[PDB]
DNA sequence: CGTACTTAGGTTAGGCTAACCTAAGTCAC
DNA sequence: GTGACTTAGGTTAGCCTAACCTAAGTACG
């Protein structure tokens, strides 16, 4: 209840997040997970969500050694606390 | 129930089916006599194996030389048992199937020849089946303006006269009690109420009252119009 | 010879021996109906667990109550077809056996009622065997 | 039981006896079920059971149409009534 | 791809959807699972059977008290599975998911009660995903 | 009991009765996996018609390269299973088995390499069993003899060397045998016996116990 | 105009019991 | 020796459920 989903903190103009959860769904992506882990969007790692318009938008992220393009169903999979 | 003769029903149902102007697919042979797809499948391909039957391109079953030779002598051992159940023996009309596709199995030609003395060369079953492989066993009428009760309703019903009830009907004792009683059997005139579209439960007076038949039993009753 | 019901075989088998008054043992099966003797161990052995026999210490076969009450039904039906393949249908007097063998698998209890009205109450087959079980048929609707 | 075994009869000193029963292991012989029809071994017939010494010799029997030899298997499942 | 086990990884798609906060449909099982719908609609059937689900009126796919716990079982087996895999084995972080789906339906309670004391007592995945079902556990003979 | 993996689980008992030196018949595989014969034949003709092994003139069963490929790599997963289970989780002696069992059929190529490096390169199961196909991956022992074999030639003292997946299957008598202490790498003592199908006492350092044939066939020791 | 679901016919793997077989091995007399 | 059973390893027919498929519907928004 206190933590949110990417997807939604986006939306609502972004903002710094501690990432805590990746959902089973996320998992499930090999690849994705190696970017997620390479550009630091692990769990206990500090995060900038950058602010989105619209719906089925991709969401900019970027972690401590760079960033990435969640797509709208992943970012709805991970959780933080903000 | 048991099959007496996995072969033989499977032969019979087949033939059943085409009597009856039905597509004769593997799930046809599964719902009659109540066995899994795979049990049919695999019994159907024993047969293959055997030469009495192959699937043809749309996957409908059909009899080799061999295999509608063993189906017809099966059929005619079914129809004469019926006529000796009936005739003779003097079992209820409503029993006298399930006997039938009991006593198919293990009647020899030698009794068939018997009962053909016996009971005078009859040509129908009670139910109004024509007897086939007479021949075989040692004038045929056209029965091509006899119509499916389903198709007379679609067309407007009207009044026929019943001619024949199909194995598949004779299934179903309580059906065939009922019948009975409303006076839908060979040799009965019946109006038949016309019916909108197809899958419609069809209503039908007879003699004594009146009845309805669901679409897959309408099929199988076949009659002469006025 | 394909037995259409193996139980049923096996029962009126032990029930000719004792008709016979031969000594009801496997081997006598094995005989009769031409299979191997291990055949006929397994199958005893299904029938005593079914509690349709049971193997005496002279090693006989003996029928449960539930067992002689099947044999006599099967019994009933073959003696009862026999009347009517050579009363009624007139198959050749050597033929009727073979026949009435198959038959008596696939008789129901309401068509022998109907035989027993139709042969004017038989007490014999017609090579002089007494019908057994009459009493236990009933009369049905009538 | 009154009735007896045409093979014990003959193993007795033989007699003239009525056929009663013809057991069913008699009957899955359909050549002397044949045989046994054409000389008279049927129910309600008589025939005259010759005397026989021994265990596991042929039982001679005269029918009506003539006679014939039964093997003590079949004589043992044929059973009579001593007049 | 092989489920190892159809009705535990049914009712595990659907934990996962209700922990996503996304509509657990038949077609999201169809989508995820990649199974046609009518395999999903008959697999569900069986599962409604069985007990283990039954479908709302907005036709939304529901646990009963017997299918969450099973499906509690499940995620506990594979989430515990993974600490194995990334603090002990120490098998590579984007590899375990995959590995640990399949070893969720072979872990025994037994195996789960010595990983609880092998890991230190662990309360989330190591992707953060709260381990549950670890008081249904117990201590066994210890 | 679920095979998990029923393919996998006839290559294996196929492999476990040529190290016990039985003729593997289809009949053993009925009786082990407790199927019927026909359920054996047909599932066997399926390993047949996939090229995985084939059926000789006395009727004993013979695995293909491929076939004996698979099945060294379910025995090798199985007995990673069993040294991970037993030098790091810690699951108890008579239970280890029965989890590998289900294991040997899930694990990756990928976590056996990781648990070669973490068990330091084990060459023997945790019930003296060699591992196998760990060259594939990335010792003499004719001088073994069975317990029965050894009681039928007059018994002696011996030291525990393996004991077959076979005797591993009832957690009972594994359990027995550890109290009694019938374990790998412990002295037991054999008492002579005459002739075949004869129960074999054996006195270990803890207490005596008897072993039925088949259990002292798949019981491999080094004599005095 | 898709998305979600049902319907119709079918295949495959993995099981089962009943009812037979051949071929040695054993047992009571 | 003989007849009467037991054992050991098979085969075949005739069933089953679970878990998938393609294809062509219907239902609803
Ligand atoms: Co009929
Ligand atoms: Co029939
Ligand atoms: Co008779
Ligand atoms: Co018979
Ligand atoms: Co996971
Ligand atoms: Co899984
Ligand atoms: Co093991
Ligand atoms: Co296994």
């Amino acid at each position: 209840t206190d933590l949110r989903r990417v997807d939604e903190v986006a939306r609502s103009g972004g903002g710094r997040a501690l990432v805590c959860r990746i959902a089973e769904h996320v998992q499930l992506d090999p690849d994705l997970m190696s970017e997620l882990k390479k550009v630091g969007v692990v769990p206990g790692n500090e995060i900038d969500i950058v602010a989105v318009a619209g719906v089925n938008k991709p969401i900019q992220v970027q972690g401590s050694e760079g960033g990435t393009q969640l797509q709208p169903g992943i970012a709805h999979a991970v959780m933080v606390r903000v | 129930n048991d099959l007496i003769d996995t072969t033989e029903m499977y032969l019979r149902t087949i033939y059943d089916l085409e009597e009856e102007g039905v597509v004769p697919l593997r799930a046809r042979i599964a719902e009659r006599l109540e066995q899994s797809g795979g049990t049919v499948s695999q019994t159907v391909a024993r047969m293959e194996r055997d030469g009495l039957l192959t699937v043809a391109e749309d996957r409908h079953l059909e009899l080799t030389k061999a295999g509608r030779a063993r189906a017809i002598s099966v059929m005619r051992k079914h129809r004469l048992a019926e006529r000796l159940l009936v005739d003779v023996i003097g079992l209820e009309w409503e029993q006298v199937h399930l006997e039938a596709c009991r006593w198919e199995h293990v009647m020899s030609e030698a009794v068939e020849r018997k009962l053909v003395k016996l009971l005078g060369n009859p040509t129908t079953s009670p139910y109004g089946n024509p007897i086939p492989g007479l021949d075989e066993l040692g004038v045929e009428p056209v029965d091509t303006d006899l119509r499916r009760v389903d198709e007379v309703a679609r067309s407007g019903g009207g009044r026929a006269l019943v001619c024949r009830i199909a194995e598949h009907v004779q299934l179903d004792p309580d059906l065939m009690s009922e019948l009975k009683k409303v006076g839908v059997v060979p040799g009965n005139e019946i109006d038949i109420v016309a019916v909108a579209g197809v899958n419609k439960p069809i209503q039908v007076q007879g003699s004594e009252g009146g009845t309805q038949l669901q679409p897959g039993i309408a099929h199988a009753v076949m009659v002469r119009v006025k | 010879n394909d037995l259409i019901d193996t139980t049923e075989m096996y029962l009126r088998t032990i029930y000719d021996l004792e008709e016979e008054g031969v000594v009801p043992l496997r081997a006598r099966i094995a005989e009769r109906l031409e299979q191997s003797g291990g055949t006929v161990s397994q199958t005893v052995a299904r029938m005593e667990r079914d509690g349709l026999l049971t193997v005496a210490e002279d090693r006989h076969l003996e029928l449960t109550k539930a067992g002689r009450a099947r044999a006599i039904s099967v019994m009933r039906k073959h003696r009862l077809a026999e009347r009517l393949l050579v009363d009624v249908i007139g198959l050749e007097w050597e033929q009727v056996h073979l026949e009435a063998c198959r038959w008596e698998h696939v008789m129901s209890e309401a068509v022998e009622r109907k035989l027993v009205k139709l042969l004017g109450n038989p007490t014999t087959s017609p090579y002089g065997n007494p019908i057994p079980g009459l009493d236990e048929l009933g009369v049905g609707d009538s």
